């Protein structure tokens, strides 16, 4: 279960949807100083408390978006996490995938969909003709 | 003629619509409200 | 220094989620208007499926005949304009069955995509069973039939009725 | 002189027989 | 879900990363660049198609690339 | 020396069981018979008893008002011959509602005998319950009744739907 | 007469009857036909 208390908010229309229940959700937790007042992802505005912050979120973008350009940016909170809820109960947090942040360089990080060419030498369509390959997936 | 009622007052039509509804189309219908009322349980 | 104020005020988060897409107004949640929406056949609770159905179908093809009666393209005669009202409400209801129909085979298909999955928790749209949708289907249907003929012998009987209704049937 | 009803009924039943053609070979192209 | 996909000629800006809004993008070693380190595309499954990592990347022509392909809710950004 | 050849036959035996008493025909088994069959309201998936009844009674009582309206003993007048033929619909039909009735009175004691025995496994006769017996014939019932009536309705104002569909409403 | 829909051609009931089926009473069905098509689970 993910710990924390929701920022004030006296509701809004931009909140989440029948996607929430169906699909998936997600939830941004983050601790901050002090109480203040940040802008939600779809608009309006909510007052975060004193402790640690639970904040729902119909898209993993509303999170990316309100940890790293008013968290970090704005009021200098680096420990924001971001789950993805199921609608049957599992909660896997998926940001930072490591608990390092994916702009710093961390090591055991593979190397994923990396193509070992200049993007000028991948081969042209006609050789790839009905073999389902795509050019940039040729080695 | 006097062998039908009428009405000689402004929309007369009003009385011909309105004396079946409140005397015999809505009142089976609010008692039916007042039942249901006054039969709910705890 | 921060003040919400949200004890006093006069529009609450809608059933104390302040993040599911809903306002506590008037319109959603006043004493009126949810005891007016929630008693609609087709919230009313303990009813069945088929019985929701032939309430909703009897109220809409009872009003679906009058507006070709008065100003469709038969208005000009009595007994043309009642048949015109009765037809376009028929055609009209047994489109709207075949919708619901074809509602029913696509939505309810393994576990259903959206409001009606088993996961749903939306309270605007109980009818989570395939079986219930055919019994309202079903209910809607006869009603919308017989609301409409209702509607089309009060019509085709306007003369009759109209004496009824002043009394001209006392006269012998 | 148009044609009269036996030659109407006649196109009409011969015309069912490329329509079925035409449902074979539609079906037979979704495979 | 879309395909990003990076080229030899990274420089390791960590221009892209930054520039993602759903962190599909992360920083990981390298020795082909001078920063010694090179982007890599983990979570292609939350890339929306912004295009906004190929807008950061300064390289000519783009060491990131994204190919759009298959639909999904999340990466045509549906919150419903 | 012995080749039955069955593997290049064009006839094969019915779901792949040979001692079953059917063949594997295009009336039987090609793809467009079994669509159409198996999507009949008697068979269509998903559907409720009663709704499958609603759907076979309407296309039945409809057409059943034809044959005492055209070669009928009141086919001299009009206003007749749609009478007797109402009549016909609703007389056979309730005759039809009446054995389906105690079919399921009959049937449906213990464990049936035949098809509808519990280890029978006749996949052109499902309903297997009474209940879904009584629930498919009220449907029969109400949908042949109505189907009847639309019948008779257009063919009593046969004189107005002739000019609507030759647009004779537009004069005035 | 001009006040008709009329057809001295043989068989001027056809239009009477395959208007109305090709382009209101047919299509919703075709339509249904085509929507269960597409909708249709894998
Ligand atoms: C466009 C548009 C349009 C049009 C056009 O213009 C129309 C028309 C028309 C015409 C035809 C008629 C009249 C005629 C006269 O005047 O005369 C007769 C009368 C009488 C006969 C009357 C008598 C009395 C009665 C019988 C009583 C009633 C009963 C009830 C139903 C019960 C109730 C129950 C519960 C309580 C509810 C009518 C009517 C109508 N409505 Mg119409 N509409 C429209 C619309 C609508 C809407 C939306 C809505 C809502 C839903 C609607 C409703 C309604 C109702 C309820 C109704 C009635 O009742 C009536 C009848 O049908 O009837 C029979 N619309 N409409
Ligand atoms: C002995 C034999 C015999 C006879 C005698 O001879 C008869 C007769 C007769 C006469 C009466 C009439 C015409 C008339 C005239 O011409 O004119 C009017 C028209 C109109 C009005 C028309 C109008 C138009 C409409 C309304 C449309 C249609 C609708 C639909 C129903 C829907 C559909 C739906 C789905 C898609 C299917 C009739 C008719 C008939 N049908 Mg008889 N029939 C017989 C048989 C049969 C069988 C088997 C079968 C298959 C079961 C059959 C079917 C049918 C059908 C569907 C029908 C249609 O509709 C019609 C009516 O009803 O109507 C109203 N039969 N049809
Ligand atoms: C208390 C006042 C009062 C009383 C006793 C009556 C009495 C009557 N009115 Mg009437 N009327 C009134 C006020 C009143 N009117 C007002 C203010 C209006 C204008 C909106 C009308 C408009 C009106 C029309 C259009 C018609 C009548 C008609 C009638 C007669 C049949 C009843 C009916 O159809 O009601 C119809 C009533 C209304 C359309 C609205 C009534 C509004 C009043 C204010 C409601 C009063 C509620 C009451 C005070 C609460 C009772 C509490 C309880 C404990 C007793 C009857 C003689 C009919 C008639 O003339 O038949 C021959 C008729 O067709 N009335
Ligand atoms: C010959 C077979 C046949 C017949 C007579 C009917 C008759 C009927 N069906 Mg139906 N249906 C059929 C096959 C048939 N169906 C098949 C195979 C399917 C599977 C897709 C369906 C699916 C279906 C649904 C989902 C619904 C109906 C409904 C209805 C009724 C209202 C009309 C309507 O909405 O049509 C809809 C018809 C279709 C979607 C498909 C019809 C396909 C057949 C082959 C049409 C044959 C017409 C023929 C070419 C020309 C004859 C008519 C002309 C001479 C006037 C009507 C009694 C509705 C109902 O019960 O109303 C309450 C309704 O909701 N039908
Ligand atoms: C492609 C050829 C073609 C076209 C465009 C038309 C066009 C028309 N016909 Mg027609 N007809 C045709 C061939 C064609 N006809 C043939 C070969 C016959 C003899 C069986 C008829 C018999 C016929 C009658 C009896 C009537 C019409 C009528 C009509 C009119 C209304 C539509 C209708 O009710 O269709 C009815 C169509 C049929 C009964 C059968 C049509 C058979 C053709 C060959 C189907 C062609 C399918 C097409 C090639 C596939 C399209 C593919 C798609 C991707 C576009 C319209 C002007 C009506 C009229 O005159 O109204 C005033 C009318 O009552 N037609
Ligand atoms: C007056 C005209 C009215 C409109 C035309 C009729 C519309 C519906 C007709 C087809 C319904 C059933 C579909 C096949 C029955 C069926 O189940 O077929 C099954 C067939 C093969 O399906 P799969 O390959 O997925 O395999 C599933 C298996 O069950 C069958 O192999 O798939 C199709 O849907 C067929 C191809 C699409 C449709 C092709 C075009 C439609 C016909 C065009 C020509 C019309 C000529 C008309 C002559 C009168
Ligand atoms: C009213 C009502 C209701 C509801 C209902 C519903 C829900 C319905 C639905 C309906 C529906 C759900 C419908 C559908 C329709 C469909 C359509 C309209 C379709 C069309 C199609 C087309 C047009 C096609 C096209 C195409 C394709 C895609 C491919 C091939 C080519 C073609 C061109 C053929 C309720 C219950 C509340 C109550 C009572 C009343
Ligand atoms: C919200 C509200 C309102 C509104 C209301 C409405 C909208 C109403 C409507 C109403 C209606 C719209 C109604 C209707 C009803 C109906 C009916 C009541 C029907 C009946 C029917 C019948 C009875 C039938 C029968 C039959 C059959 C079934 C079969 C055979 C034939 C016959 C015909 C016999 C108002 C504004 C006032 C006020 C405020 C609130
Ligand atoms: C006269 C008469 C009769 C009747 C008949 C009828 C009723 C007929 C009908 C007819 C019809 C009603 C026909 C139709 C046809 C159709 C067609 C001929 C079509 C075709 C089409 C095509 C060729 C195309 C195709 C395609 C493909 C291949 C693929 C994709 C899709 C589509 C569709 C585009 C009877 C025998 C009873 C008796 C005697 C007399
Ligand atoms: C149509 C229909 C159907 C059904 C059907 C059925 C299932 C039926 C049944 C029916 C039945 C189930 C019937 C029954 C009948 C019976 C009878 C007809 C009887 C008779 C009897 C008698 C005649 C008697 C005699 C005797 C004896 C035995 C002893 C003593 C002496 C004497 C002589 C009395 C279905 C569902 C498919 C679909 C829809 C439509
Ligand atoms: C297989 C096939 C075929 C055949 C087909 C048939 C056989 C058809 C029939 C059809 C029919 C035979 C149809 C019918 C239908 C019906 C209907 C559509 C009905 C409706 C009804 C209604 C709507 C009613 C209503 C009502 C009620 C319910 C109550 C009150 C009164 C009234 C009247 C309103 C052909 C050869 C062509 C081609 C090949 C294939
Ligand atoms: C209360 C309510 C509501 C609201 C509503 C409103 C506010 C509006 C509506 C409206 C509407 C919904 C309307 C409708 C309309 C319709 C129409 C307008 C139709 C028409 C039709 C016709 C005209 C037809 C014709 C025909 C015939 C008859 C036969 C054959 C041929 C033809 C096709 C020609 C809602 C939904 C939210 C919810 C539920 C309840
Ligand atoms: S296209 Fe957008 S979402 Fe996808 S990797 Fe690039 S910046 Fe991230
Ligand atoms: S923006 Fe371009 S050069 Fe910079 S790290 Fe990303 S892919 Fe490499
Ligand atoms: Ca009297
Ligand atoms: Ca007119």
């Amino acid at each position: 279960t993910l710990e924390g208390q929701t920022p004030i908010f006296g509701g809004g229309t931009g909140g989440l949807l029948t996607k929430a229940e169906r699909e998936e959700k997600y939830v941004i937790t983050w601790t901050s100083p002090k109480e203040q007042v940040f802008e939600m992802p779809t608009g309006g505005s909510a007052i975060m408390r004193q402790g640690k912050n639970k904040l729902e979120i119909a898209r993993k973008e509303y999170g990316i978006a309100l940890g790293g350009q008013q968290l970090r940016a704005k009021f200098k909170i680096n420990d924001y996490k971001i789950y993805r809820v199921y609608p049957n109960g599992e909660t896997q947090m998926i940001h930072p995938a490591d608990g390092v942040f994916p702009e710093k360089v961390n090591q055991g990080r593979p190397k994923v969909r990396y193509v070992d060419r200049n993007i000028g030498s991948n081969p042209s369509p006609a050789k790839l003709k009905f073999s389902g390959v795509q050019p940039y997936d040729a080695p | 003629d006097m062998t039908q009622l009428t009405g000689s007052y402004a929309a007369s039509w009003l009385p011909w619509i309105m004396i079946p509804l409140i005397f015999y189309i809505l009142p089976f219908p609010v008692f039916a409200l007042i039942f249901i009322w006054i039969e709910k349980e705890a | 220094k921060l003040n919400y104020r949200l004890d006093t005020d006069p529009v609450q988060p809608y059933k104390g989620d302040p993040f599911n897409s809903n306002f506590s107004t008037a319109i959603t949640d006043s004493p009126l208007a949810r005891a007016f929406i929630n008693n609609l056949p087709a919230y009313r609770k303990g009813l069945t499926p088929f019985m929701r159905g032939l309430e909703i179908g009897m109220a809409h093809g009872y009003f679906l005949v009058g507006p070709e009666v008065v100003v469709g393209p038969l208005r000009e005669t009595a007994h043309g304009a009642n048949l015109s009202g009765l037809i376009t409400a028929i055609y009209i209801a047994v489109s709207a069955c075949l919708g619901i129909s074809i509602f029913a085979i696509t939505t309810f298909q393994g576990d259903p995509r959206g409001a009606y999955g088993s996961t749903s928790k939306d309270s605007l749209r109980p009818l989570r069973n395939r079986d219930e949708w055919y019994q309202l289907n079903g209910g809607i249907f006869l009603g919308a039939m017989g609301g409409a003929v209702f509607a089309y012998l009060l019509l085709e009987n306007f003369d009759a009725l109209d004496s009824i209704l002043r009394g001209g049937v006392n006269v012998n | 002189m148009n044609i009269s009803d036996t030659q109407v009924f006649v196109a009409l039943v011969v015309a069912l027989l490329p329509g079925l053609l035409a449902f074979r070979l539609a079906t037979e192209l979704y495979k | 879900s879309h395909t990003v996909k990076i080229y030899d000629t990274c420089i390791g800006c960590t221009q892209c990363v930054r520039a993602c809004p759903t962190d599909v993008l992360e920083m990981v070693p390298w020795d082909g660049c001078k920063a010694a380190q090179i982007a890599s595309s983990p979570r292609t499954e939350d890339c929306v198609g912004c295009k906004r990592c190929e807008t950061a990347c300064p390289t000519d022509f783009l060491s990131i690339r994204v190919y759009l392909g298959a639909e999904t809710t999340r990466s045509m950004g549906l919150a419903y």
